[PDB]
């Protein structure tokens, strides 16, 4: 029972720099003269596809940028160069004897220039009032890095419940993230407050950008 | 092409049994064995088992030998699995793959991936709500639009707007737990001049509830 | 040892290339019947039946066919590349070059790795196509010659009464002429096709030039790994 | 037998557009024709 340990857990390289991914095995996965370890790549929201089979040979249709070498218990995969269309989770699989085992996965992050998020404030629609509820949601698109904190102001009073933040994968074209902070509300707290806004602190800027709206508009 | 399909998403109360399917085409079903795998929210992968369609030879992993069952029908060139004593632990996705070699080879092609989930909760049709852009901060060059889906069960739901006419700023968001309810939002980027010159409609499809909702984004009026 | 398992499985962990019905000539040329042997990965050995069913769909002969199969015994990997992309034939017409001898879902079709060029606007301008091998590994190419039934067809498809095909590389000079005759009808088509092949070394170029009866190559065959293999004759199937 | 690079050379060195070489002994009859084509350059000369 070979158990696969893959390090680093999360890899971060900008465009153009060699990216080395490695994983080790308990005993040797080499038998009959050839080491049987296969490399797999799984793009976000997609089924995994074969990259390297038997740790040296590369599948047709896979660009020659992917290089895999190794011998014995340690194997490495190198990608030269790296573009935006490379973010995925990579696994190394052994097949010396059953059962087959997979690695722990590795996210491949991308470094790039910091981008200021494009915050826009949105009011709940009139259809929502008919349903008896309320939802004010703040949109944050095209920013880098993923490290951001979203805050809520309610007539100058910080509030913390009903916070629904949905993460997203890195974009395959410009390598930027997106955020959507949703505050579920209803008919016994919406009609006693007027000012609602979202401010997000970021290392790209110094002051939190503020977008606000009022009901009486 | 050796593309392999699967069945649709599955819902069932825990403790019952399910039967998934996998359709093979474009290659000889007898030569290549069919294997299956499980992925628990992308944390890792385990190998469940494999079946040889030539003579029905089956191999299983010790973690699933108790309840996993593999059967192939040569007449229809399809592979199925049976699960027994379903549990909330088993709420994950499964992949139908074909191993190229013989207990030493690699898995060449992977299926679309059928996800399963178990919950005592019944199903709920989706409810899309309008999300009009702010009339105050109106830039002549840039404007954002979207519509949010609230109160549906279970996963998943596919969303496309204007019959997929635009695919530039399409941003979808994964659903988040909220009182055992499932909600998500979507948004695209549209030029300010083109809106509201042409109609914009966001459409949501729920295969479990078989609901087709046509919705129009009405501009906000003061 | 007088007992055997009776199956046919892989050697040293690498699955062999089991040709079910088509043969070396059919697979390398890309017979439309077997399209499951395109982009095939590394193999240990090649298994083909004693009497293949889909071999050289269109009637004809493979020049130095046994010479090529000897080379396949020492090659363990093949890769397809776009040596001469299609839709690049703006003068001659490439899509309509299809024959009824090769069925594919009831359509008349042709081989994948070769393209049959015919006239487009009642003219067949001479072509001077050259490919230079920038790949480090040895490269394999193959083309063919079409022999029409009679002179009536020659003017019908190529518009040139007398045609030639000249292929020139560093170590091969060759003038080819169509050999018109009256032949019997095998596979339903009287005309015959004589396909050729040659090995292109790295940093070497092969030049094609013809004004009719030409079959330009479409995909070329890389030689990635060279090892030891055999082309065995058996009717057995994979045994896992 | 000399195989020229192109038709331009054939007229340049031999002046005959179509040429032949016939060698005949008691047990050998042979018609030889020049096979003009476009070839690569080895030893600095394209002709063969
Ligand atoms: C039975 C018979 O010969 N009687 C003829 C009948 O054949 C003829 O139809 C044409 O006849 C020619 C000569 O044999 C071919 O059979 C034609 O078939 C095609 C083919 O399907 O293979 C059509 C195809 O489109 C052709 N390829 C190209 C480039 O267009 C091929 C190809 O030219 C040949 O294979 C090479 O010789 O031929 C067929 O249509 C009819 C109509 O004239 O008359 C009967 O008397
Ligand atoms: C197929 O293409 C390759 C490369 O395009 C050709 O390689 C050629 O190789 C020769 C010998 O090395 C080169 O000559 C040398 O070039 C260098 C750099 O230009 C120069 O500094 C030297 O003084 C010498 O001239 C030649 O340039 C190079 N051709 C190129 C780079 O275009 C090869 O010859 C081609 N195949 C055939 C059959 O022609
Ligand atoms: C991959 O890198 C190794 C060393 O890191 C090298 O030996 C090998 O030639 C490279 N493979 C390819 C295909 O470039
Ligand atoms: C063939 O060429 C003539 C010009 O000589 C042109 O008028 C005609 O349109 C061409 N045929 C086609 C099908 O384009």
């Amino acid at each position: 029972d070979i158990v696969l340990t893959q390090s680093p857990g999360s890899l971060t390289v900008s465009l153009g720099q060699r990216a080395t991914i490695s994983c080790r095995a308990s005993e040797s996965v080499d038998n009959f003269g050839k080491s049987f370890m296969h490399w797999y790549q799984q793009k976000p929201g997609q089924s995994p596809k074969l990259l390297i089979y038997r740790a040296s040979n590369r599948e047709f249709g896979i660009p020659a940028r992917f290089n895999g070498s190794g011998s014995g218990t340690d194997f490495a995969l190198t990608i030269n160069p790296v573009e935006a269309d490379d973010v995925a989770t990579y696994f190394c699989q052994q097949s010396n004897e059953d059962p087959r085992t997979f690695g722990g996965g590795t996210k491949l992050e991308i470094k790039r220039a910091d981008a200021a998020p494009t915050v826009s404030i949105f009011p709940p629609s009139s259809e929502q009032l008919t349903s008896g509820g309320a939802s004010v949601v703040c949109f944050l698109n095209n920013f880098y890095p993923k490290d951001i904190n979203v805050k809520w102001k309610i007539d100058g009073s910080e509030r913390q419940n009903g916070v629904l933040n949905s993460w997203t994968d890195q974009d395959s074209k410009d390598s930027t993230y997106s955020m959507s902070s949703t505050l579920t509300l209803t008919k016994d707290e919406y009609e006693r407050h007027n000012s609602y806004t979202c401010e997000a602190t970021h290392k790209t800027s110094t002051s939190p950008i503020v977008k606000s709206f009022n009901r009486n508009e | 092409e050796v593309h392999l399909q699967q069945s649709g998403p599955e819902l069932v109360k825990p403790g019952a049994s399910v039967k998934m399917s996998c359709k093979t085409s474009g290659y000889t079903f007898t030569e290549y064995t069919i294997h299956w795998m499980k992925q628990s929210h992308g944390k890792s992968l385990e190998w469940i088992g494999g079946i040889f369609p030539n003579n029905g030879d089956t191999t299983y992993n010790q973690k699933f030998k108790v309840r996993a069952t593999l059967t192939v029908g040569r007449s229809s060139s399809t592979a199925y699995m049976d699960l027994r004593s379903l549990t909330s632990e088993d709420s994950a996705v499964y992949y139908c793959v074909r191993n190229y070699g013989s207990s030493y080879g690699y898995f060449d092609v992977w299926g679309a991936g059928t996800t399963v989930t178990v919950s005592s909760a019944k199903t709920t049709p989706p409810s899309v709500y309008p999300l009009a852009p702010g009339s105050a901060a109106q830039t002549n060059s840039m404007v954002t639009l979207g519509c949010l889906v609230k109160g549906y069960f279970p996963e998943p739901v596919t969303v496309t707007w204007n019959s997929g006419s635009l695919s530039s700023g399409v941003h979808t968001f994964p659903a988040v737990l909220q009182s055992d309810l499932y909600t998500l939002s979507s948004s695209v980027t549209v030029p300010s001049s083109t809106w509201p010159s042409e109609t914009v409609t966001c459409n949501v499809a729920h295969p479990a509830s078989s609901t087709k909702v046509d919705k129009k984004i009405v501009p906000r009026d003061c | 040892e007088k007992k055997h398992n009776g199956k046919l499985c892989d050697l040293d962990g690498v699955k062999p290339l089991i040709l079910r019905d088509c043969s070396v000539a059919g697979w390398l040329l890309g017979n439309p019947m077997c399209d499951e042997f395109i982009n095939v990965p590394e193999w240990s050995y090649i298994v083909e039946k004693a009497n293949p069913v889909n071999d050289l769909c269109y009637p004809g002969d493979f020049n130095d066919y046994e010479e090529l199969k000897h080379l396949l015994s020492r090659i363990n990997h093949f890769e397809k590349i776009q040596i001469i992309p299609k839709s690049s034939w703006s003068s001659h017409e490439a899509s309509l070059g299809v024959s009824s001898a090769c069925p594919y879902q009831g359509k008349s079709s042709f081989f994948r790795n070769v393209v049959w060029l015919i006239k487009k606007n009642s003219t067949y301008p001479t072509i001077k196509r050259s490919y230079n091998n920038t790949n480090q590994e040895d490269l394999l190419v193959l083309w063919g010659i079409h022999h029409p039934n009679d002179a009536a067809e020659q003017t019908k498809l190529y518009q040139n009464p007398t045609t030639y095909i000249s292929v020139g590389t560093s170590t091969l000079n060759q003038r080819l002429v169509p050999r018109i005759a009256t032949r019997s009808k095998v596979n339903g088509q009287s005309g015959r096709m004589e396909f050729f092949w040659t090995i292109l070394k790295p940093n070497d170029a092969i030049n094609f030039e013809s004004n009719g009866n030409f079959i330009a190559p479409e995909y070329a065959y890389k030689i990635v790994k060279k090892g030891d293999s055999t082309i065995m004759k058996s009717e057995l199937e994979y045994g896992n």
